[PDB]
């Protein structure tokens, strides 16, 4: 399964 | 046996078109099992692989929406990024992500893998610590110390000792034979006449899995490197790989020639000749 | 910025028949960036029912994309990759050898 998305760049 | 779980993600940005297309892969070894297209009519995670089929839906919802908020994600990032490059706002640029684990025969972590590309460079990553990031250049400090201060590593070590390890064991367990058990290649040599002084020896390895293999040719049993046109391993469509090598060689003298193939799926290395 | 040519290579899934149904495939691989037209062609015509792989890429970072067809060989009927790509002055054709 993906990861969680966290912060933008 | 040692495996691997990988993401892929590619965001392109298109300005004046609307939002960047973000599309994603992801792998288990060199099994592709799942997609998300941000173009498609309605976007969501779909199967590339029967044995994740059986995952229930609130698997398939969950991973959706993960995807749906990582292309906002990436959007804000291409964003960024020409700014902190001073870019025109009018071009079209690429963010590539690549993570995943590699597990033992155990299951083990024994590496994390969180990765990013601007435009085809390497741009930032978790180091092998998984603690720690390696920056490009100035622009990419900047990206280090915002993750720097929210703990971005943190969060991704969880991931990858944790949902990474534990779903590519769940895989693995649910995929059996298809990714535990190699498929050895078929194999073959065929012979092209050139001219009544040369002709070419091919030797084939089809539909085998995975795609790591070496194919030499050999006269008298010495390697013949410099002489060999190999192609690159390719894709059957199949799920199967596919490769040959060839040597150009004076015409009686084929039976010097043996091809040898070696492939995790052969029980033993084997010795191929024109027959 | 990075641009990288594409490798091409056109083959069928299975060793060519005339008469068996098989895949015709074409793989475009190394390139940079991922915008590139690839069409399949029947005696120089545009195969309409062309499928394509989801875009993915190398730990080098540059794509590879399968474009594939449902066909049946024959005696006659030539087959090639057509492929268009930023670092190409012009599209590159790739014939369909059943040898190769």
């Amino acid at each position: 399964e993906p990861r969680s998305p966290s912060h933008s760049m | 046996g040692s495996h691997s779980m990988r993401y892929f993600y590619t965001s392109v940005s298109r300005p004046g078109r609307g939002e960047p297309r973000f599309i994603s892969v992801g792998y288990v070894d060199d099994t592709q099992f799942v997609r998300f297209d941000s173009d498609a009519a309605s976007p969501r995670e779909e199967p590339r692989a029967p044995w994740i089929e059986q995952e229930g839906p609130e698997y398939w919802d969950r991973n959706t929406q993960i995807y749906k908020a990582q292309a906002q994600t990436d959007r804000e990032s291409l964003r960024n990024l020409r700014g902190y490059y001073n870019q025109s706002e009018a071009g079209s640029h690429t963010l590539q992500s690549m993570y995943g684990c590699d597990v033992g025969p155990d299951g083990r972590l024994l590496r994390g893998h969180d990765q990013y590309a601007y435009d085809g460079k390497d741009y930032i990553a978790l180091n092998e610590d998984l603690r720690s990031w390696t920056a490009a250049d100035t622009a990419a400090q900047i990206t280090q110390r915002k993750w720097e201060a929210a703990r971005e590593a943190e969060q991704r070590r969880a991931y990858l000792e944790g949902e990474c390890v534990e779903w590519l064991r769940r895989y693995l367990e649910n995929g059996k034979d298809k990714l535990e058990r190699a498929d050895p290649p078929k194999t073959h040599v065929t012979h092209h006449p050139i001219s009544d002084h040369e002709a070419t020896l091919r030797c084939w390895a089809l539909g085998f899995y995975p795609a790591e293999i070496t194919l030499t040719w050999q006269r008298d049993g010495e390697d013949q490197t410099q002489d060999t046109e190999l192609v690159e391993t390719r894709p059957a469509g199949d799920r199967t790989f596919q490769k040959w090598a060839a040597v150009v060689v004076p015409s009686g003298e084929e039976q010097r020639y043996t091809c040898h193939v070696q492939h995790e799926g052969l029980p033993k290395p084997l010795t191929l000749r024109w027959e | 910025m990075i641009q990288r040519t594409p490798k091409i290579q056109v083959y069928s899934r299975h060793p060519a028949e005339n008469g068996k149904s098989n895949f015709l495939n074409c793989y475009v691989s190394g390139f940079h960036p991922s915008d590139i037209e690839v069409d399949l062609l029947k005696n120089g015509e545009r195969i309409e029912k062309v499928e394509h792989s989801d875009l993915s890429f190398s730990k080098d970072w540059s794509f590879y994309l399968l474009y594939y067809t449902e066909f049946t060989p024959t005696e006659k009927d030539e087959y090639a990759c057509r492929v268009n790509h930023v670092t190409l002055s012009q599209p590159k054709i790739v014939k369909w050898d059943r040898d190769m």
